[PDB]
């Protein structure tokens, strides 16, 4: 065989390249950030009928001031919550205030490359951590497994990203409000889904200021996709 | 936890107008008895820094290897070692000082009282002092022991605040230590007659001066002391 | 048997103003009857305007400053520049000190600066890290002469309104920078008299939302 | 470094098997027969022994059958020294709750235990597998009678009558025609024999490469008595049956 | 070949071939400039973004008040790297209350990236640093490669297409060393300098990254509308 | 220590140590989740190529975990202890510390989290096996059934089965179970999870194990004479 | 220190004093020694200051930890656990803490437990702890019924309190007051005993021991 | 803590323990339950060291109650008490010894015999007919002595109890607020609510 920790004639880690191949094969997520708010919005994708839909929990709060859309091997990503969740509150413990969204997704990240011959090989999924402070205001950043993170207006990560990602460069602008951006997110994830898009298998998230971290009911959601298919229905 | 058994006792220093002079006597007492005579307790660090140790010898000696290791250390991969690169004695200071403290902390201190007299690159005086508990502080005259009780209060005469250094000639300085060193040889029961001297100037660089003596000495007046009160004889 | 601590004497005093804060404190330093510095810092600009000084044991003091200096260096290294508030620098503080909670730091500790609304902000520490906001805190060996002078002239109280029958109070007002500073010296000069430990001189550090100004004055040398 | 001459024996094939527990019950296959029968009134423990060589000492000698503790056996198929290893550690097993209850340990918990150090040889250490399967023959006032088995997969499952080592196929078929359950010890005597002279890759079953014990409550009132039969014994019991 | 399934193994002709594919990693990363004249030492990097969705990949990064570097290369490697010499600068402070002279912050940066080319398990780093800073013996400019090796310089450029940028140098040496007193010129220079790697694009405002340290300027960066003066 | 990385990376993506340990539990004899109204039913095969078995004796399919919590599994078998005995313990140590016992979720997270750290920890192999997680949280009447599998990954089932000819019994359950009406009674639930396993077992006789779970720690295993009368009535009907 | 909480019809009443001392020395009399924890979490400090101030903002901490990783707000019992345990792990160390942790959930109810620093944990209807708690405990007693008004419940508390900071020389400074009901913790305010023990005195006829 | 009494009577065992908790001079509590159910048929009694007995107490019943899902069977309570002995025991030559005394009262069903077993902080086990921990024993061991029989009924063990109780009320310095009693027979464990 071969080292874990090894370099690729061209230059790269086989692991770390390996394990986004991974990702690709996850289920879809997005996320939209505007100056009303950060939107994140992931597919569901139930293997089964009979399994139960509101159990599959690919979106989580690290915060209350930040939030969190996963998509590749989802099991992989518990144990980096964990430690987010416990970096964001230790640092409110130590500092008296809450984390900058940045310094959260910069800890989760040095998580990324500690494997080796430390964890046996990197994670098989990718994050998108959204979030805001008084600094910086709303953001929303990639996390990948190695170890790099950038900040973004929109992304799409999983098996439809490429898709979603062209989708996203056109339809952005810095003036989007939040109501648009979440029939955005529903748009395009009808859009690059398999199935059907509705309430059971897609779900919504958003994080503002003034309210925090919040997961959409299906009730909520349904009605703006109901919202959405009417409005595209009017031209 | 310890207790010093080969001890030196005071050392005592003062600035002047262009640098600094240190002394301390050549004693090494093993409690009441005066075991040793050849003792040097000033020891020098390039040609800009002198080092002045009082208390636990043996512990004396472990800093001086570690002095010596910090020249040997300083040089290495050190094309401007004895140039700007050269060790400056606030940084022989910070060394000590975090040892001593270091030391303090894990409950087993070096059982030390020490002075560090220099002149910096810039030709700026430095003069600090550092002990056993890690406690430092500086002024214009510092003194270690009984140094402290009777040394600086005739050297505070010369130079009692930061102004009255550019005042202060190389030969008013000496002179005050010189006497101050007679007076603890009158009254320090841990002292001795010999001792040595230390100049560091930022024209002349350092002056060592070895095998010194208490002189002009004010004994006569013992003969006319008889008995304790009511005796004639 | 080894006696890891000592006393180094001095005082520390701290208030705050509506758009300021001053933090004074004696520059003599002392080991029992001695003097080892008529002029030895123990009031120190951290940055972010945070004034520091840790009063008590010099030793654990200094180690103690020299710790909280370097944990704002690593608070801007870890999150892209950010500024210190005086909030997160006394919750820090307090961990630094508890950290030790078994070999304490011999110190009182006083922090001053501004809070984050602009309004002037002192904290105070015990040994092992308990903190409390203040407009007023004397801390070291003349604490207990300076503390309450300060509850009266700048907290005013047991002060009554003349002629109210003793039932209306002396309504609380911010102080000026110059009416502060006057109840500092007298504060220092009276504690000066009275305390052995306290003397030579008096170095005060004043943050406004314009920098760190500083004032010094000669105190009674005996 | 050291990684090109590991040989990874603690990982799964493409079909999802442990190719070191496969191979490990492939050299188990090749051992000695060893048959346990469980009875109404007692347990009976057959082996035979590995092609034996008439200077043996045949007295003085233990292969396949060994004590626990009083009131459990056991008997074994595989390696004698791997064997060994495990046994000792299971002899202490029982003392520790013993020292710990004040009572007899529960055949079932040594069982599991003994079972349990072998499953993580199988899945980490990146150690080789006890090449071993043990039929447990044992008395405790829960169950009462019982017969168990373990193999190096560290799964362990509990029986009326069960063979181990060599030619297990044709001796369970045999086992499985004749045995049934109202029966006393002395006819499970008869069958563990029976069943072994047929199933033998000797010319004839002699009492020098037998190993033979029983465990009844044939003491006196409400007591079991662990029997090792001696050679002699062994001869006796092989006349009565009429084997010999 | 044969002879690059780990860092422990040299080839027949006496090469470490995963050390080569982590300077491989290097070529890759976007370009940065690295120059000094008596007073002042200046780096510039180009920086890069996923898509025009995301943010610019920051390359700069302080280690001191009077040091700092920029990156090429593995990022992650850059944050190990700066986080060891930001330690190292401040054990010298603390310690010796002296601050770490620029030659040595090379050593120690050498002899850390070294040991993990002669151990079994680890790998090599996979990233290249330009380090800039002004100390007691006045500017240094300072290249390092995860082979170990660091070398100090007038003027450099690592990464893609950092031969234009190079070249540049060595013909304008003359001119910019003289560059005393005057930050705005040396910078001038170092980006007419970066500007000899540029292909199909060109330097924009949130694209450029400019740092400098000197006698009477702290180490710090610009970035944004901050860089605008310089386009 | 024993530090080789196992579990790695392919080209493709894919982690087959992890792959693998599914066709483990693809080999494991079937295993059926099935929840009511008011119950949860677990059924389990068992494979009839051993005779002479001791039934008294012989470790059950399904484990206590708590007095209310019961687990079930598709696999190896001494792997399955490992988990069962941790599992065991983290319940006994949540009342210790939390003051009540584990809900279902949490125990199947828990259970989940043992095997994903064996997906990427040095020197190990995962687990070969996958568990079906029933039972009712403290002073609760919902039905409760997780699965989990050697990958890590975990989710709430209305109904489900693993193991060998699991895709069989999985379409069955798939147009013979209605979410808007589940089973009503203990008898329904428990015939429904008979029926499913009678798609793949063989005879209805020593090889079919049922254990029903109902709320406040009510758990009982049907004997063989009480499953049989399920399996006549099954077949009785079945000739139409 | 005085502290007290009680339980009562209305839900649960708690009340400190805010006098800090090191020796006789009176250091602070405005320390805060109720804790919030949460919305429905209230946490009292006696002993050490440090020890109180420092460990119970640490057990906000895993308060804020456990409604992440379960999704709901942590029970009284759960969160005073957590600490108790805590300390008794410091047993012996010489960690000082009397403390007290109040507030409701739908599953318990109100709910108080006493936790101290040498492990002891205790449910009950009324505690009172701190130098000054007997005092405390006198007028509590003496004048508690299960059927008081909230109006009624809430005077009490702030009239042990006032009872103790009057009679022990270590506890005074104000009153702190606090309301627990169903719908969370309520604030009612900050009351000096400078004005309030005479406010008290002549309108309720009381303390007549004192020269008026 | 302070007083745990402990009486086996021909078809059961009956413990009684105070109420009190007690710090300093302010009595914190007069309804506390100095007890744990190990087991169906097994109860611990305990006193000594604030914080130590329940710690340990909830420690022990941690301890059998995962061996009972484990084996799914319940632990005799002979077992139960040398597993308790072997911890004291151990406990005792710790860094921090664990300063709790304990009674364990329980029925063997197999034996159908009830059982009493006295364990101090030092891991010294006894069976005995009737037990008692500190200083409530210098009162109730004569007295027992004089009034117990071997064959007495669950309600004559109540009323040889309340001599004990009302002994103790009569001569013991303390206000111990009286004490909970619990039964333990075939029929597992409940609680006397009028005593
Ligand atoms: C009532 C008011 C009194 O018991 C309460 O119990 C309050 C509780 C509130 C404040 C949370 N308790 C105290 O005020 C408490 C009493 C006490 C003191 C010491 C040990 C245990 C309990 N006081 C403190 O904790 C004070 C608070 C300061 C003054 C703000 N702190 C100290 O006394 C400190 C730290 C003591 C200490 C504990 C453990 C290890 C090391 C030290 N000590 C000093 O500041 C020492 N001294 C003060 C006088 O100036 C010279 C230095
Ligand atoms: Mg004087």
């Amino acid at each position: 065989d071969r080292g874990v920790s090894t370099f690729s004639p061209e230059g790269r880690l086989f692991q770390v390249e390996y394990s986004l191949e991974a990702i690709k094969l996850g289920s879809t997520a997005i996320g939209i950030a505007t100056k009303e708010g950060v939107v994140l919005g992931v597919e569901k994708r139930a293997t089964s009928p009979l399994l139960e839909s509101d159990s599959i929990e690919k979106i989580v709060e690290i915060d209350r001031h930040i939030g969190c859309a996963m998509s590749g091997l989802t099991a992989d990503a518990r144990s980096m919550i964990e430690h987010a969740r416990t970096a964001a509150v230790t640092h409110n413990l130590y500092y008296d205030e809450d984390i900058n969204v940045e310094s959260l997704t910069q800890s989760v990240c040095d998580l990324a490359l500690r494997f080796g011959e430390l964890m046996s090989r990197p994670f098989g999924v990718a994050l998108l951590i959204a979030g805001h402070d008084a600094d910086d205001g709303y953001q929303l950043f990639h996390a990948e497994p190695s170890g790099t993170f950038y900040r973004y207006n929109a992304k799409a990560i999983g098996s439809g990203s490429e898709g979603a990602q062209a989708e996203l460069l056109n339809e952005w602008h810095s003036s989007l409000t939040l109501k648009e951006a979440e029939l955005l997110v529903l748009k395009i994830l009808k859009q690059v889904m398999e199935e059907k898009l509705d309430e059971n298998n897609a779900q919504l998230s958003c994080i503002t200021k003034q309210d925090g971290f919040k997961i959409y009911d299906n009730e909520k959601t349904a009605e703006l996709i109901k919202e959405l298919k009417e409005k595209e229905a009017a031209e | 936890t310890q207790q010093p058994i080969v001890t030196g006792t005071s050392v005592i220093s003062m600035k002047y107008d262009n640098g600094v002079i240190i002394a301390a006597d050549n004693l090494g007492s093993y409690g009441s008895l005066l075991r040793f005579n050849g003792v040097e307790r000033l020891i020098p660090v390039g040609d800009n820094t002198v080092v002045g140790i009082s208390g636990d010898i043996s512990d004396m000696q472990h800093i001086e290897r570690l002095l010596k290791d910090l020249v040997t250390e300083n040089a290495y991969d050190n094309p401007l070692a004895d140039a700007e690169e050269a060790l400056e004695p606030s940084y022989i200071f910070e060394y000590l000082a975090t040892v001593m403290y270091q030391r303090r902390s894990k409950m087993n201190p070096l059982w030390n009282a020490i002075i560090v007299a220099g002149v910096q690159s810039n030709g700026d005086q430095f003069l600090r002092y550092v002990n056993l508990l890690g406690v430092t502080y500086s002024s214009p005259t510092l003194a270690t022991g009984f140094g402290a009780h009777m040394a600086n209060p005739l050297l505070r005469k010369v130079v009692d605040r930061e102004s009255d250094i550019p005042k202060t000639t190389v030969q008013v300085a000496e002179e005050a230590i010189v006497n101050a060193m007679r007076v603890l040889y009158y009254r320090d029961a841990r002292s001795s007659r010999n001792f040595s001297l230390a100049i560091i100037d930022k024209n002349t660089g350092l002056t060592f001066k070895k095998n010194l003596q208490v002189e002009n000495m004010k004994w006569d007046f013992a003969k006319d002391i008889k008995g304790y009160g009511t005796q004639k004889i | 048997q080894f006696n890891p601590y000592g006393d180094n004497g001095g005082t520390i005093l701290g208030i705050a103003g509506e758009d300021f804060a001053v933090l004074a404190g004696d520059t003599r330093n002392i080991t029992d009857y001695s003097i080892n510095s008529r002029y030895e810092p123990k009031v120190f600009d951290c940055g972010d305007n945070i004034v520091m000084s840790a009063n008590g044991f010099a030793a654990d003091g200094d180690a103690l400053v020299k710790r909280f200096k370097n944990s704002v260096k690593w608070y801007h290294f870890d999150h892209n520049d950010k500024k210190l508030s005086i909030n997160s620098a006394a919750r820090n503080i307090q961990h630094l000190l508890y950290g030790k909670r078994f070999f304490p730091y011999y110190v009182h500790t006083i922090i001053a600066g501004l809070d984050e609304d602009g309004k002037g902000a002192v904290y105070s520490f015990d040994p092992v890290g308990s903190y409390e906001r203040e407009q007023c805190r004397a801390g070291g060996a003349a604490a207990s002469l300076i503390m309450p002078f300060l509850d009266n002239q700048v907290n005013f109280k047991n002060q009554y309104e003349p002629g109210t029958n003793g039932k209306v109070k002396k309504p609380l007002k911010y102080l000026s920078v110059e009416e502060v500073i006057k109840l500092v010296r007298d504060s220092f000069t009276s504690a000066t008299e009275r305390h052995i430990q306290v003397g030579d001189g008096l170095e005060i550090l004043i943050v406004t939302k314009d920098g760190v100004r500083k004032e010094f004055y000669e105190l009674k040398r005996d | 470094g050291s990684r090109r001459y590991d040989s990874r024996t603690t990982i799964f094939s493409p079909e999802g098997r442990l190719y070191q527990v496969e191979y490990a019950l492939e050299s188990i296959s090749h051992a000695g027969t060893a048959i346990g029968i469980m009875a109404s009134d007692g347990i009976v423990l057959a082996a035979e022994r590995k092609v034996t060589s008439t200077l043996l000492e045949q007295d003085t000698s233990t292969e396949k059958l060994y004590k626990l503790n009083d009131k459990i056996a056991v008997a074994v198929a595989g390696l004698t020294a791997d064997a060994e290893i495990l046994i000792n550690t299971a002899r202490i097993h029982a003392q520790n709750y013993l020292k710990t209850y004040n009572e007899d340990i529960p055949v079932e918990i040594l069982v599991r235990r003994l079972s349990d150090i072998k499953q993580g040889y199988t899945q980490h250490g990146g150690l080789r597998p006890f090449g071993v399967s043990f039929i447990y023959a044992g008395y405790d006032d829960r169950y009462g009678y019982q017969l168990y088995t373990s193999n190096p997969s560290g799964n362990y499952t509990g029986w009326k009558a069960i063979s181990v080592g060599a030619n297990t196929s044709a001796a369970q078929t045999l086992l499985q025609m004749d045995y049934k359950d109202d029966m006393k010890v002395d006819d499970a005597i008869e069958l563990a024999l029976k069943t072994l002279s047929k199933t033998t890759d000797s010319s004839a079953l002699t009492y020098d490469r037998l190993e033979f014990a029983t465990i009844r409550k044939g003491a006196n009132d409400g007591e079991v008595y662990q029997k090792i039969f001696k050679p002699q014994e062994i001869k006796d019991i092989l006349v009565k049956t009429g084997i010999t | 070949n044969n002879y690059d399934g780990d860092t422990v193994t040299f080839s027949p002709t006496g090469r470490l071939f995963q050390v080569e594919y982590a300077l491989e990693a290097i070529k890759q990363g976007s370009v940065t400039v690295g120059l000094r004249s008596n007073t002042h030492a200046v780096l510039v990097a180009l920086k890069r973004n996923a898509d025009e969705l995301s943010s610019y990949q920051k390359k700069i990064i302080k280690c001191d008040e009077h040091m700092g570097l920029s990156l090429a290369g593995l990022a992650p490697d850059a944050r190990v790297l700066s986080n060891y010499l930001r330690q190292q600068c401040n054990y010298s402070s603390l310690v010796f209350n002296r601050k770490l002279a620029v030659e040595r912050a090379g050593h120690l940066l050498c002899d850390k990236a070294q040991k993990n080319t002669q151990s079994y398990g680890g790998r090599p780093y996979g990233v290249g640093l330009l380090i800039i800073g002004y100390d007691k013996s006045g500017a240094h400019l300072l290249e390092f490669q995860p082979s170990g090796n660091v070398t100090e310089l007038y003027g450099t450029a690592i990464g893609a297409r950092s031969q234009g940028a190079k070249t540049y140098l060595e013909r304008t040496l003359d001119t910019f060393i003289k560059i005393d007193g005057n930050p705005d010129e040396l910078i001038k220079a170092g980006v007419e300098a970066i500007s000899q790697s540029l292909r199909d694009e060109s330097l924009t405002v949130d694209n450029l990254s400019i740092a400098i340290v000197g006698k009477d300027t702290p180490f710090t960066i610009y970035d944004g509308e901050a860089v605008a003066k310089y386009i | 220590g024993y530090d080789r990385a196992l579990s790695i990376f392919s080209p493709d993506g894919h982690i087959f140590q992890v792959e693998y340990a599914l066709e483990a539990v693809k080999r494991g004899t079937c295993a059926v989740g099935v929840k009511g109204k008011n119950c949860v039913v677990l059924g389990c095969e068992r494979r009839s190529t051993l005779k002479l078995q001791d039934t008294r004796i012989t470790p059950s399919k399904v484990s206590k975990i708590d007095s209310h919590v019961v687990l079930s599994f598709s696999g190896l078998n001494a792997d399955s202890r490992i988990l069962i005995e941790k599992a065991r313990v983290e319940a006994q140590s949540h009342r210790l510390t939390l003051e009540d016992p584990v809900t279902v979720e949490y125990l199947t997270r828990y259970v989940a989290g043992v095997q994903q750290r064996y997906t990427q920890s040095g020197g190990v192999r995962p687990f070969g096996v996958s568990t079906l997680i029933a039972g009712f949280d403290p002073r609760d009447d919902e039905p409760k059934l997780y699965q989990t599998e050697p990958s890590g990954i975990y989710s709430s089932w209305s109904a489900q089965t693993i193991g060998r000819n699991s895709k069989t019994v999985r379409e069955f359950l798939e147009k013979n179970y209605d979410r808007k009406e589940p089973p009503a009674t203990v008898e329904e639930c428990v015939k429904l999870t008979v029926r499913s396993l009678l798609e793949v077992v063989q005879t209805g006789a020593k090889n079919i194990e049922i254990t029903v779970v109902k709320p406040d720690s009510d758990i009982v295993a049907l004997s063989s004479e009480e499953i049989n009368q399920y399996v006549t009535q099954i077949e009785q009907e079945k000739q139409e | 220190t005085t502290t007290l909480a009680f339980r009562f019809q209305g839900g649960i009443i708690v009340a400190v004093d805010s006098r800090a001392t090191a020796g006789n020395w009176v250091a602070s009399q405005t320390v805060k020694k109720v804790i919030e924890i949460n919305p429905f979490l209230l946490g009292t400090m006696a002993g050490g200051s440090a020890d109180c101030q420092f460990w119970e903002t640490w057990l906000g901490s895993q308060c804020r930890l456990h409604e992440l990783r379960e999704k709901e707000r942590i029970s009284v019992a759960a969160a005073s656990k957590i600490l108790s345990n805590l300390v008794y792990q410091y047993k012996g160390a010489g960690l000082s803490m009397g403390t007290m942790i109040c507030g409701y959930t739908r599953k318990e109810g109100p709910t108080i437990y006493y936790v101290d620093s040498d492990g002891t944990r205790l449910k009950g209807d009324i505690f009172c702890v701190g130098s000054g708690q007997t005092f405390a405990y006198g007028v509590l007693d003496s004048n508690y019924k299960w059927d008081l008004s909230v109006e009624d419940a809430l005077y009490l508390g702030k009239r042990s309190i006032l009872a103790a900071a009057h009679r022990d020389a270590y506890s005074g400074g104000s009153v702190n007051l606090y309301h627990v009901t169903e719908d969370g913790w309520i604030y009612h305010g900050n009351h000096d005993v400078g004005e309030l023990f005479w406010k008290v005195k002549e309108e309720e006829g009381s303390f007549n021991n004192v020269i008026g | 803590m302070d007083i745990i009494l402990g009486i086996r009577v021909q078809d059961s065992v009956i413990l009684a323990s105070s109420k009190a908790v007690t710090r300093g001079i302010s009595v914190l509590k007069d309804s506390d339950d100095k007890t744990r159910q190990l087991s169906p048929h097994t109860l611990m009694s305990f006193a000594g060291e604030a914080g130590d007995t329940v710690q340990f107490a909830e420690y022990i019943q941690a301890n059998i109650q995962l061996y009972s899902i484990r084996e799914d069977y319940e632990l005799s309570p002979q077992a139960v008490s040398s597993f308790v002995r072997q911890e004291l025991a151990k406990s005792i030559r710790s860094r921090r010894p664990y300063q709790v005394n304990v009674l364990i009262g329980g029925y063997d069903k197999k034996k159908n015999k009830p059982e009493l077993y006295q364990i101090d902080y030092l891991g010294t086990k006894v069976e005995l007919p009737y037990g008692a921990h500190g200083y409530s024993g210098f009162y109730t061991f004569s007295l027992l002595d004089h009034h117990y029989r071997p064959d007495m009924t669950t309600e004559e063990g109540l009323d040889l109890l309340k001599l004990c109780v009302q002994e103790l009320e009569k001569r013991m310095p303390m206000d111990f607020k009286g004490v909970i009693v619990k039964i333990v027979d075939k029929d597992g464990i409940r609680q006397v609510d009028d005593f």
